[PDB]
């Protein structure tokens, strides 16, 4: 009906935009520039993580419209693990890129030796391993129940539900919302004050606008969902059309950040722009005599 | 994030 | 007598330099003299300028960080050659007068007075193959034809030559380096006493360095090994100046020193570039282009000058480290270290005329 | 201040030889070591060079692959391994020194050691009179000492340099004009006394 | 590769005369030209470097200069100890190439050789004729066949009379000689 198809359309368009942008940036990175810098590896990793995180939108969407999970238990566990693992991977890759740029600008002398592409590969591998500490346990608790009338995909707790589910909720709130935004804002603030501590004025204003828009899009996309999850956990809420459009809209914005990350980190890089444009005289020093 |  | 010449891609204006190595005396820097040859037919109403700039590069050539250029301009000087500016009343060097006599009447002189206490031409070794452009301080003389300075200049109408600002070893030797360090661990007995020195303070490139080590181990801790190394310190001065460190030469002997004994030996080290090709960020001497360079010479500074001098300030020290065996009632593989530092000077002898 | 060469002698075509150049008073890192050979009755030809400061190593286009130059920095000595010694390698090999930083010519040169790669062996000089001097043939290898009347008329005799014959063995001639001529061959310890 | 043309290949001067030795380079070397002096039986000795700078210990009578790719070594007053072979090297590019070499000799009056003919000894043919030119000047000289390939040998300049000597030997058969 009118109020039950807008959510489906929003999820579908967000998903298709995210996959299109992520696939474009992956192909351009792997084929043209060929990953010969630390930054290229960072955006490639972000693209992979965001594509993997956003690929679960069709599953959740068809779970919503059918009101059940028709895939099965194995796909239930796979989708849960993928969603959690890749959301942490995306946010943590954002954090690593922020600290890398902070080290590059505030400590260029240390960046001359701390930005070796081998070091970047090590950092990304460490990030993917560190994000696994939630990706495997959720796969170890993602069996499905035959709910009366539904086969819904949910998370299982064999221990007190109200304790461990809230523990996981608060752990995701603290290790995926407040510490990452703190890292990003501290790094970018230190960068902007270092830049302002000194044609150059226009470039500095552009850099300030870029870092501000990155911080703003992150803190606009990721806070509504966490705030509303906390509110829902605290106090029960009646179910209405406004309720069922807002709950979903928050998730849509949360994946909007996943789409916007490629739209910002890649499509504005100078080398990436040159490669995208591709896809779409000096004399020598000699000598002369000098009579005495 | 949340599974609806 | 020969002079260096370079012409623009269009071949209209050419600039003449007597030499491309300018000695940096502490009190003053040698003036940059030269003559630019132009033609009034090409320049209907434009004025040709010559600019000497000191460029300091922070990081790699590719930006990859918000699209900003890691390139500072520490010193920029400008002069209007043609038409002859009535503002500057600088005299004419004999070389400049000879160039004007040899060339036609369309030759005009330019002179640059580099202020003292500025960084010298230093380039940082990139180690493995990562970038196609060097990173470090360098000087360059650029002459271009334009209507005014606040204007984008075409690369076809401008010449540019890199020049080196070099320093040579002082004519007189200095005090002999000498360091002392005494250390006691648990107040057992008389402490360990390490003494090291060098045969001279000023060394030239390729000469061996003799380290005279004298140790009187009066405590009960046996010395396992003695490590002598030459370390290059690069003061890369900027906002919140830092310190770069790199062992250029090393020698780790296995000479043990028994408790209540003495050990005097001389270790000969030689810093050279053959075994230091894999060390990224190693300060080189910074020649004109990719050519035969060596380890960057120690930067000489005035004792009564400003400390916050941007660029790279290269210095060398000799570290003598004794690794003492550690372990008492419990026998482990841990160890303590007693080290001294002997600062020395590494330069080129002044050319003889 | 001194360069001493050693390790030269008779070699057969295809053999191997190793020359040593000990440098006294020079530092192997502040100076580069060069090898220059001089063929008999010819000019100087550069052979090899080594730069211990950079680890660079250069050879002439006619010696690449066969000759190998190295340096032992502990003893301040330079070695030149020569494999597959062709007959055109007969020369006197000089080891020279130049400033490693700001090369300013070959400042110091060694005395040089002759390297002979002739395929012949030690032979005896055949003495034939000339009715007045004597001529020695097949006198390999060099040198050959000749004197008239055991050194009496040494002032008034002209001796010609030895020229390598077609057979490979050298030959020499001497003449005196107003007796007996004595010839001594050091490499073979053969003394012949003839009278014209 | 750069080939240096040192001319003349040989000259004869006297004490007190002024001698010029020319060196031309195929390509263009900036100033990397050095002049060395080699005496017979001795190692070469560096005389000048950078084509104009005099080496330490070299007498001031030696002087070098450059004019484009034409380098010249000049001896203002030739001395009896300044008569040897002079070479011209170019160290601008690797490989370093030397010159052909100019040999300086003492100049004297023209002298006529005393030609002698010596038939081969019977103790040898049991077979090489020789023509012997003694005490001739200048160095250039020819020989005439008189009874296979002939081999010629020439000595160094005599210290007594500043003359030369030549001997040309050839092996003959038994047809013409017998």
């Amino acid at each position: 009906m009118v109020t039950a198809i807008t959510i489906m359309a929003l999820y579908s368009i967000v998903c298709v935009v995210g996959l299109f942008g992520n696939f474009l940036v992956m192909y351009v990175i792997v084929r043209y520039t060929k990953m010969k810098t630390a930054t290229n590896i960072y955006i490639f990793n972000l693209a992979l993580a965001d594509a993997l995180a956003t690929s679960t939108l069709p599953f959740q969407s068809v779970n919503y419209l059918m009101g059940t999970w028709p895939f099965g238990n194995i796909l239930c566990k796979i989708v849960i693990s993928i969603d959690y693992y890749n959301m942490f991977t995306s946010i943590f890759t954002l954090c690593t890129m922020s600290v890398d740029r902070y080290i590059a600008v505030c400590h260029p002398v240390k960046a001359l030796d701390f930005r070796t592409p081998r070091n970047a590969k090590i950092v990304n591998v460490c990030n993917w391993i560190l994000s696994s500490a939630i990706g495997l346990p959720v796969m170890f608790m993602a069996t499905t129940k035959y709910r009366q009338g539904s086969i819904d995909c949910t998370l299982t707790f064999s221990h007190p539900t109200w304790y461990w589910e809230n523990l996981l909720k608060i752990c995701v709130f603290i290790f995926a919302f407040i510490m990452p935004v703190l890292i990003i804002t501290v790094c970018y603030g230190l960068m902007i004050l270092r830049l302002k501590s000194v044609e150059k004025d226009r470039n500095l204003r552009r850099i300030t606008r870029m870092v501000l828009v990155v911080v703003a899009v992150f803190i606009v996309c990721w806070t509504p969902i966490h705030i509303y999850v906390i509110i829902k956990a605290l106090i029960t809420i009646p179910e209405t059309t406004f309720q069922t459009v807002s709950w979903h809209f928050c998730i849509a914005l949360g994946y909007t950040n996943s789409c916007l990350n490629p739209v910002l980190y890649a499509f504005l890089d100078e080398n990436f722009k040159r490669c995208f444009r591709e896809f779409c005289e000096s004399c020598t020093t000699a000598s002369s005599s000098l009579a005495k | 994030y949340p599974w609806f | 007598t020969r002079v260096f010449k370079k012409a623009s891609p269009n071949g209209k204006l050419t600039v003449y330099l007597g030499k491309r190595d300018f000695v940096d005396h502490i009190d003053l820097v040698e003036p940059v003299d030269g003559v630019v040859l132009v033609d009034p037919e090409y320049l209907k109403e434009r004025r040709v300028y010559v600019t000497l700039t000191c460029a300091f590069r922070y990081g790699r050539e590719d930006l990859d960080v918000l699209g900003l250029t890691f390139r500072k301009d520490l010193f920029v000087a400008n002069v209007q050659s043609f038409p002859p500016a009535p503002e500057d009343k600088k005299p004419l060097t004999r070389l400049q007068e000879r160039l004007i006599k040899k060339l036609g009447e369309h030759a005009y002189p330019f002179t640059f007075e580099i202020p003292p206490n500025l960084p010298c031409s230093v380039t940082l070794q990139p180690g493995p193959e990562d970038t196609g452009k060097a990173c470090g301080v360098d000087y360059e003389v650029k002459a271009f034809c334009a209507e005014n300075l606040e204007e984008k200049i075409h690369k076809r109408n401008s010449v540019r030559l890199v020049i080196e600002k070099v320093q040579y070893a002082p004519e007189r030797p200095g005090p002999q380096p000498t360091a002392e360090t005494t250390r006691q661990f648990l107040m057992s007995d008389k402490p360990l006493h390490l003494e090291a020195s060098l045969d001279k303070e000023i060394y030239y490139h390729g000469e061996p360095i003799s380290v005279n080590v004298h140790v009187t181990n009066n405590t009960n801790k046996t010395v396992k090994k003695i490590k002598i190394s030459v370390r290059q310190y690069a003061d890369i001065c900027l906002f919140n100046t830092a310190q770069y460190k790199c062992p250029v030469a090393m020698e780790e002997a296995d000479d043990t020193v028994a408790p209540s004994s003495t050990f005097c030996k001389v270790y000969t080290l030689t810093p050279f570039l053959a075994n230091n090709r894999e060390k990224r960020g190693l300060a080189l001497d910074g020649k004109l282009k990719h050519e035969d360079t060596n380890l960057a010479s120690s930067t000489l500074l005035r004792e009564g000058a400003n400390r916050e001098i941007l660029g790279i300030i290269v210095s060398y020290k000799v570290k003598v480290k004794l690794v003492v065996s550690r372990g008492g009632l419990l026998g482990d593989l841990a160890s303590s270290d007693v080290a001294v530092e002997l600062p020395f000077t590494l330069m080129h002898p002044k050319p003889k005329e | 201040v001194q360069l001493v060469e050693s390790g030269g002698g008779l070699v057969q075509p295809g053999g191997s030889l190793r020359l040593s150049c000990a440098a006294s008073g020079f530092n192997v890192y502040s100076s580069s070591i060069h090898w220059v050979r001089q063929a008999p009755g010819k000019g100087l030809e550069w052979v090899a060079s080594i730069s211990s400061y950079y680890g660079y190593t250069y050879y002439a286009d006619s010696v690449k692959g066969r000759f190998t130059i190295s340096a032992d920095t502990s003893k301040n000595t330079a070695y030149l391994q020569m494999n597959s010694l062709r007959a055109e390698d007969t020369a006197v090999y000089y080891c020279a020194r130049s400033r490693q930083f700001w090369y300013s010519g070959l400042d110091y040169w060694g005395q040089g050691t002759l390297v002979t790669v002739s395929s012949a062996s030690t032979k005896g000089p055949s003495v034939f009179p000339l009715a007045l001097g004597c001529l020695v043939k097949d006198y390999f290898p060099e040198p050959v000492t000749v004197s008239w009347n055991s050194g009496a008329l040494t002032s008034g005799v002209h001796t010609f340099p030895a020229v390598l014959q077609s057979s490979g063995l050298y030959s020499l001639s001497s003449v005196v004009t107003v007796y007996i001529c004595n010839v001594n061959h050091k490499p073979s310890n053969t003394k012949v006394d003839k009278k014209v | 590769d750069i080939q240096m043309t040192q001319s003349p290949s040989s000259l004869s001067a006297s004490v007190g005369d002024r001698v010029t030795i020319t060196c031309r380079a195929s390509q263009s070397v900036s100033s990397a030209v050095a002049w060395y002096q080699q005496k017979p039986g001795k190692a070469p000795k560096l005389l000048i470097y950078s084509a104009s700078s005099l080496y330490s210990g070299v007498p001031s009578r030696f002087s070098g200069s450059r004019s484009g790719t034409d380098f010249t070594l000049t001896i203002s007053s030739l001395q009896p100890e300044d008569f040897a072979t002079y070479y011209c090297q170019q160290y601008k590019y690797v490989p370093v190439t030397f010159g052909q070499g100019t040999k300086v000799e003492i100049k004297r009056t023209v002298a006529a050789p005393s030609v002698f003919i010596f038939p081969p000894s019977d103790s040898q043919l049991k077979a090489s004729v020789v023509c012997l030119l003694n005490n001739f000047y200048p160095r250039e000289a020819k020989v005439q066949w008189k009874v296979g390939n002939s081999q010629e040998s020439v000595t160094e300049q005599d210290s007594k009379d500043s003359t030369y000597s030549l001997s040309s030997t050839l092996t003959l058969s038994k047809a013409d000689y017998e």
